[PDB]
């Protein structure tokens, strides 16, 4: 009851999964064989973590969840790393031929080959769930099949389980970490081909992560395992009402209430403490208020914009490990009298809280520091479009020329859905805009 | 398993193609015989994008040899690695071309054309997915430049939607084999424009300056071109052969208009991160014979390889950029891509390859069209062309597509955001 | 369905311009058997 179902499309998508489940395991004392000791309901059971792992009889725990990429040799490594065991071979699904860093190819001229497959495979997932409550799409926007085959995938989730929710993770590009010129158009294209078939997409901004990286664990050249592990904690944070149960613990789906007023304002704003290295963690303890007043810095956002520069029409704060209210409430009756915390005039300033009580873990080897509580804050913030602007901006300079546009109309694409995209992201712009001012 | 399948045509394009296969052999540990001998896994971890395995674990290059003479072929067949190449794949005519376009473009070269296309059949059906096919040849001859897009055309046929990657050796007096090598070079250019994605344009003048002016060498022989040549080539399809890339994706963020598709590339050194950046930049290290401070970059790749620090490298390449922003068009932003591989080429510690398009090229055409105008003025040389079969319309047609080629890339040069 | 239409109809495009450079192909060539 309640299961959720992931979706781990293109190489991002597959690689954060990677990290993504790791972690899950390593929360719920999963081995890499499946194998979950503390388990007492052999091949069953309606346990917090059912949610995300279904049971075999032989004991193993598999996740609920598929892996899709056109070419193979990202997925490969999963059938071949260290949890290969955790999946059947069927939840890992690879074409031959990826889609070139081109929406259209991911959308049309490749995806609609494999398309089928991966349908009737998600299909096989939902008939284990007795209570199916949505899907989780972990995606870039800038490749061809994070871009091209994701909404390829959205598009017919929403014919073949209607309104069922549907929650992304969205990886953004940043030109730090490695990105086609061409993304931009990727991005726009997905985005408006996405936008009525999602309830709820989390950005998460390539440049925000390598920063937090390079400026709070000090690696000088984060690498996708680098950026990966982080998002992984952030993923983690989000789906841990979904995962464990406890007498504070807030469903993911309440928060979700709260951070989507209207349809197509459905982009929270993500931040996370507290990440620091094992060195600087030694001797520091950081509490309740430390790591609270972290969510409001900037620099520890998902997404690169200024909050200060916008308003607020939800705030959500998701708690970890050793947190009781009293300490959180204080925490933030100090947060609000030094911080521009400004609520558009329609909705109620309160911050909705949930603790989860299980501690955070991180990767034995990795670089993220095991601290004793960690705090994801969740706003919805009018602050986040200037992320479309720049996305926005960049596809403009690159359309006005119409190039690298002939790559898409040879795949069957028309300059009609470019126009329409755009015309899209400026609606959404103006979206923003409008709901930020106060009421007549 | 993204295969790609090599052609090598013709005089020039037989030697480059088999210094080629010799570089790239002893980069993934084959040797002549066909049997790995290396000592790393990333060898072999995509050596099938290049090679087909065979019984006795041997591996065999995807490799075509064209040619319209016998000279050249029985050269490659006797030199190192000569015994690698399938033997089936060796497809000579006996007439030759005779430094004649047309001959290679419609006459002698049209009845052996069949042949090698049996022989790229077979290669392409064993194929567990080609990315398209890479064909080296010079523009100046006959084989190489009027069979060569020939076999290009009729590849583009059976392959509609596989990536046609070229190395075109571009015509210079400097080494000069004939007199009417810009009417081969500039008919040949005419077909490059239509049917290929993505031709690294190797200029025999670029590789006479730098062998005369840099390396110091005042007679340099084919020996010494070919050597630029084939650290370029090992250069620009390292991030094919190495586990970032494959000639789609190349093509993708490279060419914003399907007609400016002529890259030209540089290679360094001809030491430190800064330096290897700086020289790989210099219009001294272009292996075409164009100043990129004369144009614009349209897109760039950059492949650094040797153990270094790759935040340097980062730092390096943004530096030449916000230094040089005037010539790096703002209407395609974030145009400079850069990537890194561990393995350095045999004999240096760390080398940089790049792969520019820039509206710089025009110099090259220009050169070429210059040398082509000179001679149509007065008909020079026609009688060789109409002889079989040709009329002066086509001459007329090809010289105004590659005048439309430098009108178009400085049109774009020109362009401005706002 | 307009995907599949479009794409289609760029790749007939291209063929039929290859054909038309193979019509021009044997047009030099009989053109050459008229001077002989
Ligand atoms: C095969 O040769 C190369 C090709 C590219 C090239 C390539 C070339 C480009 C470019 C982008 C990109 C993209 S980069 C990307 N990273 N993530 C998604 N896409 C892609 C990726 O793979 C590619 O092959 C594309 O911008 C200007 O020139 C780049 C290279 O190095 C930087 C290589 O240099 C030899
Ligand atoms: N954070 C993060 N970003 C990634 C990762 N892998 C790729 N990206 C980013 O995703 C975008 C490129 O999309 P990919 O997922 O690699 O492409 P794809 O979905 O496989 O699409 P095609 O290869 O074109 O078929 C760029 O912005 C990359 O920086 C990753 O592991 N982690
Ligand atoms: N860089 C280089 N150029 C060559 C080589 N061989 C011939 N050329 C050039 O190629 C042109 C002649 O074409 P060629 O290949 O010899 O005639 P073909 O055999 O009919 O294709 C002239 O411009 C020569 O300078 C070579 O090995 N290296
Ligand atoms: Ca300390
Ligand atoms: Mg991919
Ligand atoms: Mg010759
Ligand atoms: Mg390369
Ligand atoms: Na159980």
């Amino acid at each position: 009851m309640r299961e959720c179902i992931s979706i781990h499309v293109g190489q991002a998508g597959v690689q954060i999964g990677n990290a993504c489940w790791e972690l899950y395991c390593l929360e719920h004392g999963i081995q890499p064989d499946g194998q979950m000791p503390s388990d007492k309901t052999i091949g069953g059971g309606d346990d917090s973590f059912n949610t995300f792992f279904s049971e075999t009889g032989a004991g193993k725990h598999v996740p609920r969840a598929v892996f899709v990429d056109l070419e193979p040799t990202v997925i490969d490594e999963v059938r071949t790393g260290t949890y290969r065991q955790l999946f059947h071979p069927e939840q890992l699904i690879t074409g031959k031929e990826d889609a070139a860093n081109n929406y259209a190819r991911g959308h049309y001229t490749i995806g609609k080959e494999i398309i089928d497959l991966v349908l009737d495979r998600i299909r096989k997932l939902a008939d284990q769930c007795t209570g199916l409550q949505g899907f989780l799409v972990f995606h870039s926007f800038g490749g061809g099949t994070g871009s091209g085959f994701t909404s390829l995938l959205m598009e017919r989730l929403s014919v073949d389980y209607g309104k069922k929710s549907k929650l992304e993770f969205s990886i953004y590009p940043a030109p730090q970490v490695s990105t086609a010129v061409v993304e931009p158009y990727n991005s726009i294209l997905t985005t408006h081909t996405t936008l009525e078939h999602s309830d709820c997409a989390f950005m998460v901004d390539n440049e925000a992560i390598y920063d937090i990286c390079r400026r709070n664990l000090d690696i000088e050249r984060p690498t996708y395992t680098n950026l990966n592990r982080l998002i992984s904690q952030i993923v983690s944070s989000i789906t841990a009402s979904l995962r464990f149960d406890g007498a504070l613990n807030v469903d993911l789906t309440e928060f979700q209430t709260n951070l989507v007023p209207y349809p197509r304002i459905h982009f929270p704003l993500a931040t996370y403490a507290p990440v620091i290295s094992a060195e600087k963690a030694y001797h520091e303890q950081l509490s309740v208020a430390e790591i609270t007043n972290a969510c409001f810095e900037p620099a520890n956002q998902m997404v690169k914009c200024d909050p200060r520069h916008g308003k607020y029409m939800a705030c959500c704060l998701l708690y970890r490990g050793d947190v009781v209210p009293k300490d959180v409430n204080a925490a933030i009756a100090t947060i609000k009298t030094k911080r521009s915390i400004q609520f558009v005039d329609w909705c109620p300033t309160g911050f909705k809280v949930g603790i989860n009580y299980q501690p955070p873990t991180v990767v034995p080897g990795g670089d993220l520091a095991k601290v004793q509580r960690a705090v994801c804050m969740l706003s919805n913030t009018t602050a986040i479009a200037e992320a479309w602007a720049r996305l926005d901006h960049k596809f403009d300079l690159m359309y006005a020329k119409r190039a690298f546009v002939h790559w898409y109309v040879g795949e069957g694409m028309e300059e009609g859905e470019f126009s329409e995209a755009r015309e899209d992201m400026a609606a959404l712009e103006k979206d923003y805009e409008e709901v930020g001012v106060d009421s007549v | 398993m993204r295969e790609i399948v090599h052609i090598q045509a013709g005089q020039c394009g037989n030697q480059i193609g088999a210094k080629f296969w010799e570089v790239i052999s002893d980069e993934h540990g084959i040797d002549p015989t066909g049997s790995y001998h290396g000592d790393s896994d990333l060898q072999l971890e995509r050596i099938n994008v290049y090679y087909n395995e065979a019984t006795g674990n041997k591996y065999v290059p995807r490799a075509i040899l064209v040619d319209l003479e016998p000279g050249t072929m029985d050269s490659v067949r006797s030199g190192p690695f000569g015994q690698i190449f399938r033997p089936d794949n060796f497809v000579f005519g006996q007439s030759g071309a005779g430094n004649n376009w047309a001959k290679g473009h419609y006459t002698e070269g049209a009845e052996l054309v069949d042949s090698v296309l049996d022989v790229v059949r077979k290669e392409s059906e064993s194929c567990d997915c080609l990315q398209g096919f890479q064909l080296t040849h010079s523009l100046g001859g006959g084989t190489g430049s009027g069979m060569g897009t020939l076999l290009i055309s009729k590849i583009r046929e059976e392959y509609p939607d596989r990536i046609m990657n070229t190395f075109s050796v571009m015509p210079s007096p400097k080494v000069s084999d004939t007199v009417v090598e810009p009417y081969n070079a500039t008919l040949s250019v005419h077909q490059l424009v239509e049917n290929t994605d993505e031709t690294y344009c190797i200029d025999n003048e670029a590789l006479y300056d730098i062998c005369f002016r840099t390396l110091k060498l005042t007679t340099p022989t084919y020996g010494d071109l070919n050597h630029l040549v084939s650290a370029t080539m090992s250069g620009v399809t390292t991030c094919l052969r190495f586990p970032l890339a494959d000639l789609r994706k190349l093509a993708v963020n490279m060419v914003p208009f399907p007609r400016l598709h002529f890259f030209m590339p540089g290679f360094a050194p001809l030491l430190t991160v800064p330096e290897l950046t700086q020289q790989m930049f210099d219009s001294k290290n272009m292996m075409a014979a164009c100043d990129p401070r004369h144009g614009r970059y349209l897109t760039v790749a950059a492949i650094f390889r040797g153990r270094m620090s790759m935040k340097e490298v980062d730092e390096q390449m943004l530096n030449v950029q916000n230094k040089n922003s005037s010539y790096f068009v703002e209407w395609i932003p974030n145009n400079v891509k850069t990537a890194v591989c561990d393995i350095p080429p045999r004999g240096l510690k760390m080398s940089a390859t790049f792969i520019g398009n820039s509206t710089a090229i025009q110099e090259l055409f220009k050169r070429i069209s210059e040398q082509f105008t000179a001679m149509f003025r007065r008909k020079a040389f026609l009688h060789w062309y109409t002889g079989e079969g040709m009329d002066e319309m086509e001459f007329t047609e090809a010289e105004s597509n590659m005048n439309d080629l430098v009108s178009e890339y400085q049109q774009y040069q020109d362009a401005t955001a706002d | 369905e307009s995907n599949k239409e479009n794409r289609e109809a760029h790749l007939a495009a291209m063929l039929e311009r290859l054909q038309e450079k193979d019509k021009h192909a044997e047009e030099v060539r009989k053109n050459k058997e008229l001077k002989e």
